[PDB]
Parts: C-alpha cells; structure tokens; sequence
RNA sequence: AGUCUC
RNA sequence: AGUCUC
C-alpha cells in the first residue's frame, strides 16, 4: 500500500519537447506608432524579458528546467498595405555595457533579422543565445545580460490610419543548439562577418545617384569623433590585407510603390560619377518584384587582382584610394506615384574562400557609413 | 593562420599625475583592466589615462565570451633629468583576477631599473562556458585580469605604455553592445 | 522569406504527455492540528480548486486543454510515529447539492481512500472524474461541481508535539480514463458497493466486544430521523433479495501500539455474547503487524444458505430478524502500554457472483451503521 | 548549501580545512555529477519528508513552485538511516566558481545551490528536531577550468 | 590536466623590523618553511610577518604526504627613498631541508640589485614512502625544505613576498588535521 | 472491478 | 555558414 517516492520520476532533467503549441513561452506586442521614423527604438530590452511575458504552455518549463537545448525561435507579425511600408529590424547580442549603441551597424552582427512588413507580414527567426556550446537557460540569459533591439530602420514610406502594433511569439525550438566561435588568427570559411555598409536613398527622378562603399571595412563604422564597433567587424581589422568571394543581402527597405532599377559593379574610387561605361565593367542589374524585399549579389574574388588594406586612412581621398569600392548607382530612374525616395540597405554577409595577411597596428578613426 | 613577427597593438598609456604631491604621501596607485578596457586611478592628482583605440583594444571590449592567450608588455618610460645616481623609485606590479582586496595575487613583480624597464609576460582566459569567460559576469560568477601598479615616486617613474599581443589560439563568441568608442584629436 | 502561418502546429489538440514531474498540475497542503478529532472535515471544496493550486509545469496544459485522457494522480503525504496514529479519508464524488453530508459512510462510495499515516506515509490514488467516459477538463469539473472532502475519520491516538500538515501532489496520469456504469436492474460481476459499515471500537480489556453487523444493507445508512444515501448503495436497495460472495476490507485506524486479534464471522442475530463456540462456525482470525494497516476477508457465498432481504424493517429486533450478520469480537483481549481504543472500520468493497431477486417496493428509514 | 564548496568552511575570523577540498580549491572553475550520502541523526521517531533540488541563491523561501524543478523526495523507514543522493550535471548549464567573496550576498550569488526544505511536515510525539547531515561523497565525469588565485576566507557551514 | 597561464600563490610576506638597531648589529635573519608553512624570525626587532591562505598556502600545510614540484619565486622591494648611489645592502638566500645547523645547504644565493630583484627556482619532493615525504617526520627521519635569508641592511631590503606554484607531476596523499587557519583584518 | 503494491 | 523558404 505505500508508495516509494524515491521511484517517482520527478527529477526528470530533460529539454522542453512537443509541438509548436506545446513549446510556446512567451509574446510580447511591441507597438509601432504612425509617426515612427527610423532610426527610432521600438523596445531595447533584456531578452529574458520578453521571453517571460505571457502565460502559455512552456512558461514554467522555460523558468524551471536548468538546461534547454532547443534554439529560441521567435515568429513576428504584422502586416501593412503594398502602398506603404517600413524596415524594422530585430537583433541579439550576447551582452551589453553601458548606454551602447542601437545603431543598424552595432546591433546586426550576431544574430538579427531585418524585414518589410509590406512584402513579408510573418517573419521567423531561430538563434543559439550561447554562442559557445550547445544549451541555454533562463538564469543564463539574465545573469549573462542577454539583449534584444527591435528597431526601425528606415520609418513609413506612407503613414497608416492609426497606430500599429507588431505581435511576436516566442517558442522553444525543436532545432538544436549549436556554437559558433572565432578563432581569431584562424578565420573559418566562410567567415561570417555581418558587416552593415549602409543605407542607400536614391531620390525619385532620372538622377543616377552613384553611391561609392569602400571595401577597406576594417575598424568599424564612423560616428561623430568616434568609432561604432561590432565583434566580427574587429576580428577582421586585426589583419592588414585581405580578399575573398564577397556575398551582399540587398534589402528594399521602402514601399513596394517606388520603383528602381539599380546597378551594382566594382570600380575604383577615382571614377567621375558620369563615366559613360560604368556598364563595361562586369556589372549585375537589381530590379524588385511587388513583395519581393531581398536578394543577394555575390562578388566573386576574380573581380579583385590583389588582396587590399583592411583599413584606410579614414581622410583618404577619392583620388588616393587605392582599395576597391562597391559601386552602386541608379540605371534608369527612380519612379513613383507617392512620394519617397528609393530606399535600400546593404549588409555583407559572408567572405568565403577568404584569405588574410600579416597583423594590423591599426589606423586611428573611421569613415562614416551610409 | 595569420601571423606577423614584432606587432602587438597599443592598449594604453598612463601618464603620472603632474601635480602629485610628494608631502601628502609618497606613491600613487593606478590599475588596468586588461580585458575590460578600463583604467582607475588614485584622488592623488590628475592622472592623464588613454586608452587606444588599436585593433585588439577594439575587439576585447566588444567580444562578448574569451578563451585562449595574450601577451602582455608593460614599457615604463621615466624622468630622464635624473641623474642615474639619484634615482630613488620603483614600481610594483601585480596581476589579480579582480580589483577586490579579498582576492590573492595571481602574479607580482617588482621593477626599479633607472630610467627605463620593460616587462612581458603572458596571461590567459579561462572560463565556466566552455572553457570561455564573459568579463566580470555576475553567472558563474566570473572575473577579468586586473594589472595594477603602486609607483613609488611618481615623478621619476612617470610614464607607463600597455601593450597587448593576440595568439594563434586567443578565440571568442558573441558581441557586446557597447557605445562608441572616442576617437581623440 | 515569409513564413506561412497555417502550417504552423498551433492547434494542437493532443491530450497532456510525459514525465510525472512533467505532468504535475498542482499541490495543496492540508492542515492537520494536533488536537483534531475524527468526524472533523480537513477540507471539502470543488475538485477544480484543489487541481488549481501552484503553477507546476503542466498547469497551463491542464486549463488550456479541451480533452484530457488521463487520470487524476494523487500523492499524498505525512508521516507520525508509531507510537500514535489517526485515520484520513480522501473522498472524490461526482457533484453535489446543498449542505450535504461528509460522513465516512456517504462520501466513500465512488473514489475515496482511507489511510493511516502510522503505516502508509506516502499514499497514491488515481481515478476518472467522469465516469461515463473516458476524458475529462476543467471546465467540466467546475461547471459539473465535482467534490474532494479529505476527512479524518479517526482522530489522534497520542497527539503529537506540534500541529501537522499533509502534502497532495496532483499530476495528470498516464493511465487512461475507463468508464464505470451502473445499469440498475443488470448489475455487472463483480459489482462495486464501497459501502461503509461501521467503525468498531473494542476499549482495552479482556472483553469480548461482541459486535453484529447486519447484511441487510439497503435502503442507506440511519441518521437522527433521517437516511444517509450514496449511490451504489442506492442501486442495491432496489433489489428484493440478493446474496453474492462478500469483500471486505479491514482498516486499522488506530496506532500500531494498541494491539488485538479480532475474530470475524457469519451468524445470526440471536446469539447471547457469551455463546462459547462462537468460533465453531467457518471464522477468521485478523491481527495487524506493526506497519499494516489493511487486510481483505472474502465470505464466500457457501457460508448462505439463501438470498437474504436487501432491506429490514429498522425496528426489527436481534431475535426476530432472519438475515445473517457479520460479527467481529475480539479473540483474545485489547492491550496496549497507552490508552485508547483498538480501533477499526470495516468497508464492504465488491460483491461477486451476486445474484438477486425481485423489485423492493421499499421500507421506510433504516438502522444506525458504527 | 552553496555549491561554490573551495576554500574550506568558515569559523570565527579563520577557515577550517582538509586535503581534498584544499585541491578543489586549487581550480577556479568546476563541474560534475554531485553525489551526496544524506544521513538521519536523529532518532527514529521523529518523521519528516524532505524535498532536494538544485536552484539559485535569490529565490524567495515561500516560492510556491520549487516543486517544478527536478526533485527528490526523501523519506526514511525507521531502521534506515543513510540515503544517497544523486545529482546529474545535467541540472547545471555551465562550470561555477570554486569559491565565491564570503560576503556575497544570497542576490548575488551566481552559482547553483543544494536546496533542502520540508515538503510537508516535520512530525514526532517525543520532542526534537529532525536533523540530517549532508556529506557531499565523490564528483564524477568532472570538469575543471583554470588555475585559482585564491579569495580570503569562506562561508560558515550548517 | 588542469593549468593557466601566469597563476602563482602568495605563500608569505616577511617584513624586516621597523625598529631595528643597526648599532646592535647589521643584519638580521628570518627563515621560511616552504612545506610546513612556517616562518622564523630573528630577537633583532618587530618582525612583520604574514602567512596568505592562498589555496597553495592551504594545501601545502594539510596534505600529509607530498611528492613532485613546486616552483618558488621571492620577490625583494626595498626602501625606494635610498639614492641608487647610496645602496649598500645585500641578501643572502639559503636552501636547506632543515633549520639544524648540522644540514649543509642544497643551494645557495645572493642578491644585492638596488631597490628590488627577484629569484625563481623550483625545488622537488622526494620522500622515502613511495617517493612521499611527510614534513619533518620523525618516521624515516624525514625533513623539509627550508628557505633562510641572511639581510644586511635590513633598512634598504625591507620587504620580502614569497609565492609558490604547482607542477603538473604534483601529488599527495592523506590529511593532515591542523587546527583553523586565521583569516586576517 | 478499479486503485495500490511489487 | 547560420537563419528562412520550399
């Protein structure tokens, strides 16, 4: 007649399983107000607070269970009309020091996901809040300072009625853990660099708009007599020269309304902006469909004879500079019925087959990016 | 494996307070955190601290977990107006995990060369992650390396150089979101 | 890029899964003083809100479930000396109206355990809250009135130096739910009565403590110019005659230290006390070892002649009535080295291979049960 | 009980110490399968059900779900006396410090802890308290990382 | 195979007397027991010395039976107000396994660098048990390993720090009860 | 029967 | 690479 606890199975030390439903934590509504206008933070906060807001069926499994092994997998919603639109980005960072930056550049090395409600209304995004092994944990994630940035980056090409509202769910993933490091002197490939080069406008008329971004990238982003840093951008500056098959996310961060066509090549940035045969150069033609927000350019490192400086005097000229730039400039023209202009963002996100050489002592400062 | 012989990376240089004044007490103290990128110093004048903004001082601050070696090199440049024969100063160096009193010294030297000396010696970072350590965390509660000086007689041993030497096996994982770093000038 | 929110498995209809500390729903923590007294009510309320307090990791499982499958487990713990004990009734009933009764006899006949926590200090119980099926939820519990009373049929034997407390784990099973039916007039085999019989209590001495207790169980059980009524109980007094083998179940509910053989037998009602070959008829002797608490005699049906009346007239007297009795008296003598009586409930559990005749029209009230 | 177990156990203005928990101390960084043998120092008649788990410092004493962490339920029969306890290193997600500042407060502790508590009474007719005493065996499959510089002092023991 | 780079254990820091007399006599004498844990001093003044409860510190005085490596490094920082020119002090360093005069010396220094210097050697265990060694066991008539200083001028070379680091051969076996171990301030 | 125990 | 989509 009497039971032996000591049989029962409550100190059962397994990971968070079952369906989507099952596995649910937490949602969190971050608010997007008509009048936002990009750069503006919509909710900088601990990651371990938004993962415990809500009641739902993995709740007390998330705050009472010391290991988990399923990433964080996050579906955010909203959707908006083709006629306007909005580039929201939501980034992770192992830990934070101070007042930091919430700058597209700082925040968009880890783990971050930036999208247009205008083409994509349901987003997902899985990540590993421990870069180093295999498993996280709630007491992990707070103790450790764990963060999250949801901000705008570009604000509505065309106001809503009224005021919007992004929902996000939170889940634990049935996709495991896995670590991503970096040897610093001992780059894998491809090496995963995330590196944000800049926010393009290209203004409706028959302007060409050429827009010049170096690929001396080391040493961060320019600030106002200051440097803005993320940790893959400064492993790749502590070596002096290098090359690689460089890939490009190109993403339209504007209204589906405003059309253009864009032409990217490589060149030098000694070049008048109104070379006839910018054209003669191999060169690639990026137009974008209604709901269509991203699309990747890969330049092949046949496009580059020699390995270049990591890092350029940041007063460098145009004329003296003897690294090569991404070019980007305006094909036809930049058309709409609405106004705004054409606007796009550029992040390089992996070099592979890459190679470095020696060390870099380092230049001081850094040129502002777009 | 990106290598090249002679070049470490400028971390700081601590210059003596000007206006240190040798009747109230006779040494001052300042401290360095290597892997944290600050510099503390005494009420004992007006310290004139720099931290550069160098390759490797960039990536510590902004790397999140740490794990592997680095090598240090303290370069202490005096008053060349004494005259060997008067030189009356030294400096104590110490290597703690933490700027708490309640911890023991992982390593300590003692440098009274006139003039000039120079000092290297390696450190390395292990911790609870795997193997990785996320400076001064509150989780398994974690620590930094600390090097901090007592210089007896700030107004010979004057100035203090840090430099700082990445190895083949130094590796990290995630960033730190810090706010931008102040270019001088 | 956009993730299709219809695949997504959020509706997830699937009953609750897994560990037992996976499936814990809740915990109470009844209060038991030291000075309690037996016939005193611990705590009676709604099933529903014993089942909702805490919020243990399948909580959220249990009030965001339409269908649930499994049983409801109960572990139940405390432990006392041996050098004292109490008896503790955990009774679940289907609904309830009004101020009823919360006697032994009227709260154990559907899933009702009776302990002592001198010799179980861990005790475990799992039943189906809807007997008609298989599933249950809790809104149906809520909304149906579904009952727990935890009762202590017995009070202290010694009382202990400070006040107690009992702790009841509640999981959800993984034992399926088995519906249990009575059809009146087409009793299954065995047939289920969980009919209490009385609390006999044989003083310390060398006294016989002849005690008779009638096998004309129907028509409830008596009150002060009232009947107490449970539902089995109420489907046998249809019945006119019946007979059928006997299982009884023997509890101890007094401490290990008082210590007796009870001798248990079937007879008539017209034997003096002091018939000398009381045990010359088919007899059974009980003791108890320190740690034992239950014991189960089965009266074959060999040992009746004949059906008996399911009910008698109450005011029939030990001469006149011709339907056997089950006596107890005790063997030998009631000793113990601290006062208190040897104290023990008898529960008639099962009837097999029963057999019954005719309808009863019905008789008025019924005679007092120990 | 603070699993940061190096540097000895505390006294009054000095440390207590032996051999094996002097070279645990040794590391800075540590991890394992923590086997503990629980033993009943009282008498017999003094019942009571403790409840084991491995939690953090800052939890509130009435936290009403403790019970929903991995946990084991300790009973003993009257002639036993010695249990013993086994907890997997997979109740911990990383190594901890092998010695944590004395004076760190229960808010700022960020290494795991052995929690005991009484899962539903301590009961007896003679009168008492019930004690047991924890000794923490072996650790197995363990993991250290670097070497330790060392803290001053140590907390008091139970 | 647990290590890191850099990581000693402060073991002891013996303070010359403040109040010696030079008139008495010049020099002044203090030993060290590297593996008992102890330190002597001379009748010459106030000695100041201190025993840290470092986790070496720790091991060494409650491990029963020792056997392997240890490395040792004392560090001398003296009186920074002597004039280079005016130093006119020297130290003489002793190893021996124990402090009977009878026992002559296993090694034998000295340093007289101005102001400060440092000296690293390592020293090994071997005992008679199984190539264990229990401190100054009357058992196979087992000894120590003694570190004796000889300061003339005990004005200029003031201070002494003594830190100990284990090899990665170091082991031992059996406890040794001692009684609570002080914690200072 | 069930529940429980094993 | 990862994530995503399919």
């Amino acid at each position: 007649m009497e039971t032996n606890l000591f049989k029962l199975s409550l100190d059962d030390v397994e990971t968070p399983k079952g369906s989507m439903l099952d596995l649910k934590i937490s949602q969190s509504k971050i608010a997007l107000p008509k009048n936002t206008v990009g750069g503006t933070i919509l909710r900088s906060d601990l990651l371990a607070n938004f993962l415990t807001e809500g009641n739902f069926r993995a709740s007390v499994d998330l705050q009472r269970t010391h290991r988990i092994k399923g990433m964080i997998k996050m579906v955010a919603t909203v959707g908006i009309p083709e006629n306007t639109g909005i580039a929201l980005a939501c980034a992770m960072n192992s830990s934070i020091r101070g007042r930091a930056s919430s700058d597209i550049y700082t925040i968009c090395s880890q783990d971050c996901e930036l999208w247009n409600p205008a083409c994509t209304k349901a987003m997902t995004m899985s990540f590993n809040p421990n870069p180093c092994s295999d498993a996280w944990s709630l007491e992990f994630l707070k103790r450790t300072g764990f963060h999250c940035d949801i901000i705008c980056v570009t604000g509505w090409t065309a106001t809503p009625m009224q005021d919007v509202q992004v929902t996000i769910d939170w889940f634990i993933s049935s996709q495991e853990c896995v670590p991503r490091t970096y040897c610093v002197l001992n780059p894998q490939n491809p090496f995963v660099l995330n590196r944000w080069m800049g926010k393009l406008t290209f203004p409706q008329g028959t302007s060409r708009s050429v827009k010049r971004m170096p690929l001396s990238i080391g040493g961060g982003a320019g600030a106002k007599s200051a440097i803005l840093m993320n940790m893959p951008n400064a492993v790749l500056s502590m070596w002096r020269y290098f090359v690689g098959d460089l890939v490009f996310e190109v993403s339209k961060m504007t209204s589906p309304y405003i059309k253009c066509t864009v032409s990217f090549f490589i060149a030098f940035g000694n070049l008048a902006d109104d070379t006839i045969n910018f054209e003669a150069f191999p060169h690639k033609l990026v137009q974008f469909g209604e709901i269509q927000e991203k699309v990747v350019l890969k330049f092949s490192q046949e496009e580059f004879l020699t390995a270049w400086s990591t890092q350029v005097r940041p007063a460098t000229t145009l004329l003296a500079d003897g690294c090569p730039y991404l070019y980007a400039m305006v094909h036809d023209s930049s058309v709409s019925t609405i106004p705004g202009d054409f606007v796009i963002g550029v992040k390089l996100t992996i070099i592979e087959n890459m190679c470095a050489y020696g060390l870099n002592p380092g230049i001081s400062g850094s040129r502002l990016l777009g | 494996s990106i290598s090249q012989q002679t070049v470490w990376n400028q971390m700081a240089t601590v210059r003596t307070p000007l206006n240190f004044d040798s009747s109230k007490q006779s040494f001052c103290q300042f401290s360095v955190d290597l892997l944290g990128g600050g510099i503390s110093v005494d009420k004992t004048g007006d310290w004139i601290t720099l931290v550069q903004n160098s390759p490797i001082s960039n990536l510590l601050r902004v790397a999140a977990w740490k794990k592997g070696c680095l090598m240090v090199k303290v370069v202490m440049s005096g008053n060349a107006a004494v005259k060997r024969s008067d030189w009356a100063s030294l400096v104590q160096v110490f290597l703690t995990n933490s700027n708490s009193t309640e911890h023991f010294d992982a390593c300590r030297w003692t440098k009274s060369e006139p003039h000039s000396w120079e000092l290297i010696f390696p450190i390395e970072v292990c911790g609870p992650n795997n193997g990785f350590e996320m400076w001064s965390s509150e989780w398994a509660n974690q620590t930094s390396w600390h090097l901090s000086f007592l210089v007896d007689n700030p107004k010979q041993s004057t100035t203090f150089d840090v430099l700082l030497g990445i190895s083949q096996n130094f590796e990290i994982a995630g960033n730190t979101l810090m706010p931008a770093f102040s270019v001088p000038q």
